[PDB]
């Protein structure tokens, strides 16, 4: 679950490229101020805004990934609790199937 | 206009750093620094505003020889003399230092490198912008 | 031009750059920095405007060679001389001072460079525009 | 630039390492260094301050020329000459010791690569920052 | 400071190695060998320490004519001679050795390569890293 | 090195190859090969290993111009001759025996080159490696 | 120690191949034929051994100029001489026989194209390889 969580946090990020950046003093305040700008820039880029950037030094690029099949990989560790823990999945999972009636019935007879 | 004190300061350090300077006339050495004072900004490096203003009228004056003598003839500022030579007395060939690969006209240079070795660290050659709303 | 005094402060500062100027007869300089003055815009820099219209017009006057003077044929509009010697007396050689690959037409004379980087620093070199209504 | 020992002791060093220097005239290296002062971190080195400012003074007055005295025109810091023959006596070639096609500038003399590889090795050739809050 | 020992025995391989420098006096080869000190590590090598920074030393005296004679003029520093010839007694013609594809300034010199793969063979010229939790 | 025999081995082997080295130091070569035993492995030929030795010395002792005796300057080691004419009577021309395109280091002399293809027929040039638990 | 008949027909029959080895001294054929012998397998081509061990071997003393005169100077096996010419006797210019394009330090002579092409015809160039469990 863990994991899941941080591959959806780590869905897309973007890179900042800039030019003779290793010149500036560590914890100066020059490295501050470049920091807040950027920061400030980051706060309020979206869909409907765009930004500015020099052609000659400057270059902004963005490295997306997809998620996928996630759930199915935890439904399979949710199984194998189940199946482990020796419970019908009504009473563990807490889950309707919803696909039929009245088979959990059966189910609920079984356990 | 731009302190006088700060304007001596500048081309007195302009001298020092190169002494050749030393028999130019002060007239127009003032009109090169408040030239350049036009492309210097304050508060990035009010700290050392004077090295880089003069840093920076050095690299205006030695862009590609824009400061030649008082006399010197006119036709000289389009057309460059690669060599001469006289009979059997001597001869003579020149050429150009360096070759710029980036188009910047500022890494043509060595004042210019410099002062942009000094702009990165100082504040940086960054620029991001957004609208205002 | 609207006014006097300004063409008087232009070509000053033109000849303050350039000392060799000051043998140019006035006339020549007066028509060359009135037809110089339609390409730049006074509402940009608004400040230096008598520093931008000698800038453009050194650079204009600069290009390949314009600004010849009197007796100089017609032929040297149209090719240049590359080496030129005298029986065993002497010789000499000439060759182009600037490459300009990049076909700006701004990036030929280091007027022209300066003229661009103060337009930048005033207004910009970018033209975003949007549709009327 | 904080006290004087430390200016003494990069004068010295500068020398020690390039004993041509021991015939400039003082002042002249005095400048240099506390210009050079600008462009180096005390807190990064910290140990070996005073190394650091002497290879970047020494890399920053021989990137192209810039160190050459008194009496030497100004036609030189614009064009570089490259042969130079007296009658049927003698004659002398020149030409440049390195090539940097690289463009960074500070690969372009010796010092220059020194003192990067004594950054790589103190600190590192790195600038990797994210935004604050 | 370095151990006095090791420095004499550093001082005196270089010297075995290249016996062109027998004639140096020892205090420029003390600062050479002490400048040196401050990249080569230690504890990488320990049993071959001596060799290896002797090595170092002599790759940073050969780098590019860093280390040239006491009473060598200046201006030679930027400007190498190609040639030179007398009128009718003699001429010579020189050129580089070698040159360079990589830009690593370290496989720029025979001692430099050799160091090299000394340290690829005793460590590794590899670098992994994470972060610390 | 572990013993004496195999040095007297070793030097005798390069004396075989090469006939002109009769004439140099002993002390000399015993440093050189001392010194190039640090990269050769002995557990790798384990029956050849005196061969692998010499040839090893030998490539490491003639890649740009390393065992120049004394008597030879500081100049020779960081630019080469290519021409040298005295007056009227003879004149003569030097050039680079080898192209290295590839730099490897070790495919720039015939003596690396067979000691490649030794270590090939021997060991092998692969090196595959697996992590430790 | 390799058998002293086959060592004896090797030798006599890269002298007859190459006649004029037939002035050179049997030490040091004896000693390139036992090099030679490392790198050459037995079994592979155990029919016509004699034949391709000599040719090897003399691939390896003419690889590039590998095998000198017993009086040869040193500095000439890092240089080579391209031209020279005495005053108004003789002059003669050198060059190099072919050039190669794959950098396999074996089809480089004319012997090691031949040996190549036996190993090929015989066993072939090829190598297959699994592994053991």
């Amino acid at each position: 679950e863990s994991l899941a969580t941080q591959i959806l946090r780590r869905k897309q990020q973007a890179v900042w490229k800039v030019k003779g950046l290793a010149e500036m003093c560590d914890d100066d305040d020059a490295q501050y101020a470049a920091r807040l700008r950027l920061a400030q820039v980051d706060d309020n880029s979206g869909v409907g805004r765009a930004i500015g950037i020099d052609a000659e030094t400057e270059e902004y690029d963005v490295l997306n990934s997809d998620i996928s099949g996630v759930p199915e990989f935890l439904s399979s560790k949710m199984d194998r609790i189940v199946s482990l823990s020796g419970i019908h999945e009504i009473i563990i999972k807490n889950k309707n199937v919803g696909g039929v009636s009245a088979s959990q019935n059966t189910a609920l007879e079984t356990f | 206009i731009m302190n006088q004190e700060t304007l001596i300061a500048a081309v007195e350090q302009m001298r020092k750093l190169v002494p050749a300077l030393r028999k130019v006339p002060d007239e127009t050495l003032y009109a090169w620094v408040e030239m350049a004072e036009l492309f210097v900004c304050q508060k990035t490096f009010k700290d050392a505003y004077v090295k880089a203003i003069a840093l920076y009228a050095l690299h205006l004056a030695f862009l590609d020889g824009a400061l030649k003598g008082e006399d010197e003839d006119l036709e000289s500022y389009s057309r460059r003399v690669t060599s001469f030579s006289l009979s059997g007395e001597f001869s003579q060939t020149f050429g150009e230092v360096t070759k710029n690969q980036s188009g910047n006209m500022m890494l043509s240079t060595p004042w210019g490198k410099m002062f942009e070795q000094l702009k990165a660290r100082r504040r940086g050659r960054f620029a991001l912008m957004t609208g205002l709303r």
